[PDB]
């Protein structure tokens, strides 16, 4: 009679949380983070005339 | 084997959530064309402008009133605006009709001003509406910006300040837009009474002024969150590995024989003392007389 | 400095517990059968 | 020979659906629900002049 | 009145089925070994 | 049985990501009303072309 | 202009004029903006954001 040997199970995921949050065409927070600093990027909002 | 108590910690994936207030004025400019038998709005230019922190801390948090004259900066020029194109006043801040729990807002004007004129001419009006809203702010790692319930991204860390090395956080703004008031006593616009003193940051964004009570980064954000406290675990000593068997959860975790130094992980100051308190409570309530610590 | 990334399932750990339990019990019983034989 | 005892397995989740929908900076539906009643909140859209 | 919240995994219930099956079968076989012995 | 080598393939749920460039001009038209002691912007028509 | 998201523009200023007290004056800006963006398309790949 032979004994069962030890096994170790690995945490296998088919898709990660990032992959599951990468299936849409646009991300609202990404667009808003990039576009709400348009005036900071392309203008000088601290100089007064 | 080795019996003991364990606290399991998972990674914190949620955003850091706090509360702030937004102070801004709604500046609408309506242009009507009075015609033969009708009036036609030919333009309506709405704009949100900030309330400067001098005005806040000297009129709103002093008397609960807001000036009827907007003074701001557009196109690098110091522009103004007057409600109904009249002499400026200080109007009282009145609660919205929808002031349910949490999301509250106090404004001064329910009306929007416009004029038509004699048939054949254009006439221009102007509104100004002081609006103070309690919003829910929200920041995610690495906490160098926060978004508001109004939809606005504030390109400054929620922990930017002037003391405690906080001035070394991230900020996409000039240091002239940022104000900190140590010991500031906010005013509750409903009970008309000052709140308790607390350091308060103010930032004048081109379209609004954000104000939030300052709190240090070390005590508010944390990379790890408690998943499960386990009262009875068993640590085994398999070849090259530890094993943590938890018969109440029916879960077996497999570590290495080495300890993990939580100093390699960002923002891990919570775990040590939180787990110490939880484990001490569990021990004192369950294993006070049966076992002893090791 | 780094950050810890946690999976979204502890099904593997329940599998580990169940296999460990069945394996330990069956091994004890097999050992007993062998000694008695 | 001893028998295996009964076990009951608990539905363990590491993160709930709410926790998994709480990782972003802004929620489009939340912003839209809060901001599309600005005119209802701060103006009287039923009175005529 | 309340609402029912359902988990996003029935892996625990498949684990329960598998453990129940293995446990019942192994217990029947152990009982038989004991009676014959 | 049959020994061998295998490669497991899952469905690709991610979006196809590339890089592009956008070329546009920001055309702002500001109308001010110079008053007695102040200037008031009465219109500002921004447009991307 | 950090890594990846870069943008080149021509004007940091926005033009407006006030005039003599009692009149309207109209200005105009034009800002050439070239941005490197990240495009993104999902099946069946007949559009990209």
């Amino acid at each position: 009679l032979t004994l069962l040997k030890d096994r170790e199970f690995m945490p296998l995921r088919v898709y990660t949380r990032d992959e599951l949050r990468d299936t849409g065409l646009l991300d609202y927070s990404e667009i808003q983070r990039r576009n709400q600093m348009h005036s900071l990027r392309f203008y000088d909002i601290d100089k007064v005339v | 084997f080795t019996e003991g108590i364990a606290v399991v910690y998972k990674e914190n994936i949620a955003a850091y959530k706090f509360k702030a207030t937004v102070y801004y004025k709604d500046v609408i400019v309506s242009t009507a064309w009075a015609g033969s038998s009708y009036t036609q709005i030919t333009n309506r230019y709405a704009d949100r402008v900030p309330i400067p922190v001098s005005e806040i801390t000297d009129t709103i948090d002093k008397f609960g009133k807001c000036s009827s004259k907007a003074t701001y900066v557009r196109n690098n020029h110091k522009v103004e605006a007057f409600n109904e194109d009249k002499n400026p006043q200080d109007m009282p801040l009145i609660a919205s009709k929808y002031n349910s729990v949490g999301s509250k807002a106090w404004h001064t004007t329910n009306d929007t001003y416009m004029v038509a004129g004699t048939p054949g001419t254009y006439r221009t009006g102007t509104s100004v509406n002081c609006i103070i809203e309690e919003v829910e702010a929200r920041s995610i790692f690495p906490y160098d910006s926060f978004g508001l319930s109004t939809g606005d991204i504030i390109y400054m860390s929620p922990f930017f300040g002037l003391r405690d090395g906080a001035y070394r956080e991230h900020s996409n703004y000039a240091m002239d837009r940022f104000h900190q008031f140590e010991g500031y006593r906010q005013r509750d616009l409903d009970t008309r009474a000052l709140l308790e003193p607390a350091a308060r940051n103010f930032l004048v964004t081109p379209h609004l002024t954000v104000g939030w009570n300052w709190k240090p980064k070390r005590t508010e954000v944390c990379s790890l969150v408690k998943w499960r406290e386990v009262e009875d675990v068993v640590r085994d000593e398999y070849a090259h590995n530890f094993r943590f068997t938890m018969k109440t959860l029916s879960t077996t975790f497999i570590s290495e024989t080495n300890e993990f130094n939580l100093n390699q992980i960002h923002l891990s100051q919570c775990v040590k003392e939180e787990a110490r308190a939880i484990i001490n409570r569990i021990y004192t309530t369950r294993y006070n007389s049966s076992h002893v610590r090791t | 400095n780094r950050t810890i990334t946690t999976t979204s399932s502890v099904e593997f750990a329940m599998l580990q517990f169940t296999y460990d339990h069945i394996q330990e019990h069956v091994n004890e019983m097999l050992a007993r059968i062998s000694s008695s034989w």
